[PDB]
RNA sequence: GUUUAUUAAAAACACAGCACUGUGCAAACACGAAAGUGGACGUAUACGGUGUGACGCCUGCCCGGUGCCGGGAGGUUAAU
């Protein structure tokens, strides 16, 4: 393919290469997250003046802002004080959504679709380390203390 | 009332939420209108032998005065626990003192 | 029925030749499959039943250019 | 009980009726019942699909909840009823908050008995709550095969389901054929055996308990023409083939099991 | 009980019972180019096919050929 990239493809892509993929990555992955254009004589002329020279930096001060809403929070710690069981044995298993409200209502705006979650659905009471997809290689190092009531 | 000698294993990490649940079973022989005996926690130490792996479980002493209803009903709550690994239940003999 | 969206592919009839030359009218099926396309024009998803050579002119040309043909000749995108 | 009867008739020498004392003598609950139009095997291009079925005596469709949507509410079983589409008995539950519902009657059940749902539910048989609560080894019924589904396994008279394994999020179930499959932990289940297991001991006595229930006589392949099966034919009594299906499948002996979508979930095959 | 309406009402068909086989649900199988249905708003004490035909005594031998299942070491093997 003669796709030009945009984005920072931590394999192949390093803004501006013109890598041969296939077809189904690029239709499929590519295109519609907005990571790269297909260039057929005309988006190469529109990535030669119009996209490299001031988009380019506009994509990296805008992974600096991500950084910033990394920074946002300096706690980087999240306290549940949810309903538990009797000696352990928590009674609900907290997903991405509660994890998400509470870092989105005190701390981080990042949406749900970035929260990742290392050790499961976490039903062991304790503290736990989760890990936030701002950057694709900046992580954060988030301390969820699951306290049980 | 009968005598119920009861000695249980619980595992380590869960013997640290081991006084909660004697204050649960105690609650629970308040309830039964019985005194209780012997509170001595014999404790964290070696097994013998591989029973359902990660050693040196720990060994709770109980021997209390109960009726029967209580005792099925703490007995039901051994073993449909995954913390109470192998309890058992004892005759009364003049239930018993120091030196275990 | 089983029409191409871009190309318009339909299936047509043919003959199954064995070896002692046995005429025997089977159908020619086109390789249909309904994909979603996003589409930047539109920004949103379209679902289009097409084939796999209508998916490679699609992969040549611009989606919206497909979606202006489809505009023409009065199909529902 | 299990009343084998006296032969008073040609007739009623082998009929042996499961009588069970303890079935409420009355109409069922009326806003839990809706109609059930009788087919008799035939499809919408009004052709036979199913052979052998049809006539018999009407029935109604009896709405039995199967999900146990409603969690942290306690269950008092009202009475038990006579469901005629299935095999085991069913309960008319009075819940709290005022709701009768029907349910699968389990085995240890009387009128008169606590239940209740959620995850908050006991080891008590009759409770429903999902798997990851039950202590591995137990029995258990009514298993949904995805989580929200509503029950798939384990619902006719007698059947049960043992848990064998726990994997992660995955339960590795014994089935009662005896096949090993995985399913998921998020999925409900029922405590206990399914109750009415005295219900393969009926061996119904005569033809009418086959015709009235919907069961219509089936034609042998020998007495049938070369027209009409691939067997028959013949000057008298004569087989000469392989057993085979009317069309054309080879029979006694075949595996059709072939989707490869549900392959990942089976452990061990039926043996 | 049913059957060749219009020459055969029977030992024929069928029957509850018994055995084998397949199927873990979007099941097998069937109608339908396909959608969609029956099975079934049932789910292994259930359903479909086959063989026999209450009940008592029972059902002995053989995998050479054929049919079915399993294993892929090896030979052969089209399409690319």
């Amino acid at each position: 393919m003669q796709v030009i990239l945009l984005d920072k493809v931590a394999n192949l892509g390093s803004l501006g290469d013109q890598v041969n993929v296939k077809a189904g990555y690029a239709r499929n992955f590519l295109v519609p997250q907005g990571k790269a254009v297909p260039a057929t004589k005309k988006n190469i002329e529109f990535f030669e003046a119009r996209r490299a020279e001031l988009e380019a930096k506009l994509a990296e001060v805008l992974a600096a802002a991500n950084a910033r809403a990394e920074k946002i929070n300096a706690l980087e710690t999240v306290t549940i004080a949810s309903k538990a069981g009797d000696e352990g044995k928590l009674f609900g298993s907290i997903g991405t959504r509660d994890i998400a409200d509470a870092v989105t209502a005190a701390g981080v705006e990042v949406a749900k679709s970035e929260v990742r979650l290392p050790n499961g659905v976490l039903r062991t009471t304790g503290e736990h380390e989760v890990s936030f997809q701002v950057h694709s290689e900046v992580f954060a190092k988030v301390i969820v203390n699951v306290v049980a009531e | 009332m009968r005598h119920y000698e009861i000695v249980f294993m619980v595992h380590p990490d869960q013997s640290e939420q081991v006084p909660g649940m004697i204050e649960r079973y105690t609650a629970a022989i308040t309830g039964a209108e019985g005194k209780i005996h012997r509170l001595e926690d014999w404790g964290r130490r070696q097994l013998a032998y591989p029973i359902n792996k990660l050693h040196k479980a720990h060994y709770v002493l109980m021997n209390v005065e109960a009726p029967q209803e209580v005792i099925d009903e703490l007995e039901t709550t051994f073993r449909f626990n995954d913390a109470v690994i192998r309890s058992m239940v004892m005759r009364t003999k003049h239930a018993v003192t120091e030196a275990s | 029925s089983r029409v191409c969206q871009v190309t318009g592919k339909r299936p047509v009839t043919g003959n199954n030749r064995s070896h002692a030359l046995n005429a025997t009218k089977r159908r020619f099926l086109p390789n249909l499959h309904s994909h979603r396309f996003w589409v930047e024009s539109e920004k949103r998803f379209v679902t289009l039943r097409v084939s796999a050579k209508g998916m490679r002119v699609i992969d040549k040309k611009g989606i919206d250019t497909v979606l202006a043909e489809l505009r023409a000749r009065g199909e529902k995108y | 009980a299990v009343v084998k009867c006296k032969p008073t008739s040609p007739g009623r020498r082998h009929v042996v009726k499961v009588v069970n004392p303890e079935l409420h003598k009355g109409k069922p609950f009326a806003p839990l019942l809706e109609k059930n139009s009788k087919s008799g095997g035939r499809n919408n291009n009004g052709r036979i699909t199913t052979r052998h079925i049809g006539g018999g005596h009407k029935q109604a469709y009896r709405i039995v909840d199967f999900k146990r949507n409603k969690d942290g509410i306690p269950a008092v079983v009202e009475r038990l009823e006579y469901d005629p589409n299935r095999s085991a008995n069913i309960a008319l539950v009075l819940y709290k908050d005022g709701e009768r519902r029907y349910i699968l009657a389990p085995k240890g059940l009387k009128a008169g008995d606590q239940i209740q749902s959620g995850v908050d539910a006991a080891i008590k048989p009759g409770n429903t709550l999902p798997m990851r609560n039950i202590p591995v080894g137990s029995t258990v019924h009514n298993v949904e095969m995805k989580p929200g589904k509503g029950g798939q396994l384990a619902r006719s008279a007698g059947t049960y389901v043992q848990i064998v394994a726990r994997d992660g999020a995955y339960v590795t179930l014994r089935l009662r054929s005896g096949e090993m499959r995985k399913v998921e932990a998020d999925c409900r289940a029922t405590l206990g055996e399914v109750g009415n297991a005295e219900h393969m001991l009926r061996v119904l006595g005569k033809a009418g308990a086959a015709r009235w229930r919907g069961v219509r006589p089936t034609v042998r392949g020998t007495a049938m023409n070369p027209v009409d099966h691939p067997h028959g034919g013949g000057e008298g009594r004569n087989f000469g083939k392989h057993p085979v299906t009317p069309w054309g499948v080879q029979t006694k002996g075949k595996k059709t099991r072939s989707n490869k979508r549900t392959d990942k979930f089976i452990v061990r095959r039926r043996s």
